[PDB]
């Protein structure tokens, strides 16, 4: 029966269209994916070339306001330990130079 | 800048200054007492007899009347003894001098 | 009507359907077309802020840089005039009394010795 | 600070383990100075080693007119002095590298300013 034939073929059909449907549907989705997952790495690249670019621009000021505040910060800590050391000094020799005057006196008039 | 030879007034002393930091001393003019470039501010241990005895010293600021000049840590004595605060003439005269204070 | 009636309808089904499906897949194909442009645009929203923001901060990162070292260069070097006066000062004071303790010490010796 | 009230024994003195090969005559009179040393490997350097400024003359290490900590990173070294550190008057002065026991590694010739 031709009838018959054209009947299961028919069903059989209209299922087939279901499923390709179906599958295109997962295809145009994996294809978005894939496209996105694209622009996303050729993006962050681009970006990364553009920063590093940025980075350089005042690299050469950082650099010479980091290395004369580096000089003049050394210069500082040893004027700071010769100060200590003159400060101090200073008030001991100030203490031994009157108890001398008071030896010095004694003695004239002893 | 010594020899061996109350137109400032000290204010905000301390009577104790933490040892090992920065100290901010304040004073006022008064009676129309102008400044000089050379006049400064020493630190003096108390009972001292000639401005050539300061154990620290820094110039005064030029110019709210207030004034002050920050003595840095390592501008300060590290013992117990009183110290006070004097401001000292171009010509070596001694124009204030603040109350007894100690680092401690 | 009739058996030969029947294949002829049938064989305009399968043209129907064959037709249906066709224009099925060309929706399906302008929509996804939409969407994908809906996920072309989402993604340029995320992407302008996230260079963006990373750039932003590098530029302000390094202008605190700038700033805070120039701070204190400036501060550092007011204090060197300050201290340059005060150790010209005070070296040269602590050598006088040097000189004064040496003939303090020379008067005390000799008043010892009468 | 550095520098000690002990009279130095001449034994107790090595004027040649360090050498000051910079030393002028009549060092530059303006400006600072540059003060080039050099080991002789006769002893370990340490990081409280001190450079003085002496006075031709001096009786202890607390004579010293300014002093600048040793620099470490073994030959050369250097130290700048600034200006300021300077004496200003017309004696006789050497360099002295003065260690951390007191003991003296190295005294210059004598120089004026």
């Amino acid at each position: 029966s031709l009838v018959a034939e054209l009947q299961e073929k028919l069903q059989e059909e209209k299922a087939k269209f279901l499923e390709q449907l179906e599958e295109q549907e997962k295809r145009k989705n994996e294809e978005m994916q894939n496209v996105r997952t694209s622009l996303i790495a050729e993006q962050q690249t681009n970006f990364n070339t553009v920063l590093t670019r940025e980075k350089m621009r005042k690299e050469n000021i950082i650099n010479d306001l980091s290395d004369k505040l580096k000089s003049t910060m050394q210069q500082q800590e040893r004027d700071k330990d010769l100060i200590e050391s003159l400060s101090e000094d200073r008030a001991r020799l100030l203490e031994e130079k009157k108890k001398l005057e008071e030896e010095v006196s004694k003695l004239r008039s002893s | 800048p010594g020899s061996t030879s109350s137109q400032v007034i000290f204010n905000s002393v301390e009577k104790f200054y933490i040892p090992g930091g920065d100290v901010t001393c304040h004073y006022t003019f008064t009676q129309h007492f102008i400044p000089r470039r050379k006049d400064w501010i020493g630190i003096f241990r108390v009972g001292w007899k000639t401005t050539r005895e300061y154990y620290t010293f820094m110039w005064v600021t030029l110019p709210a009347k207030q004034q002050e000049v920050q003595f840095k840590a390592y501008y300060l004595p590290k013992d117990d003894e009183y110290y006070q605060f004097c401001y000292v003439d171009e010509d070596g005269v001694v124009r204030g001098a603040s109350i007894p204070f100690q680092f401690r």
